[PDB]
């Protein structure tokens, strides 16, 4: 009666589809890539060309 | 995020893109006043008339 109501219900939400290539540590693969980089890879140089 | 990589390069060179394109569109507009004089010598216009005169 919690298999699918308690941790298939919580552990896989955030496991089918969403967080596949931007959550692959706790919280911060996106904080140093997508929040880090991603966000910021064009400012690099779309201001300097 | 996956296509903002792509707006990582491709809007990074968003205006790098557009201003190529432009720097590209001039190449024939302007080939009817800037490239019309190099055809104003080479249409032999004045190539045969600095030897007219």
């Amino acid at each position: 009666e919690s298999l699918p109501s308690n941790v298939v219900s919580s552990a896989q939400v955030l496991a089918n589809v969403a967080n596949l290539l931007n959550i692959r540590d706790t919280e911060l693969s996106s904080f140093l890539v997508a929040m880090g980089d991603i966000s910021l890879r064009k400012t690099g140089v779309e201001e300097k060309r | 995020i996956i296509e903002e990589i792509e707006r990582d390069e491709a809007a990074l060179r968003e205006d790098l893109y557009s201003a190529d394109r432009k720097f590209a569109e001039y190449y024939n507009v302007l080939e009817q006043i800037l490239g019309v004089l190099i055809k104003l010598v080479k249409d032999l216009k004045l190539e045969h008339q600095h030897k007219y005169n």
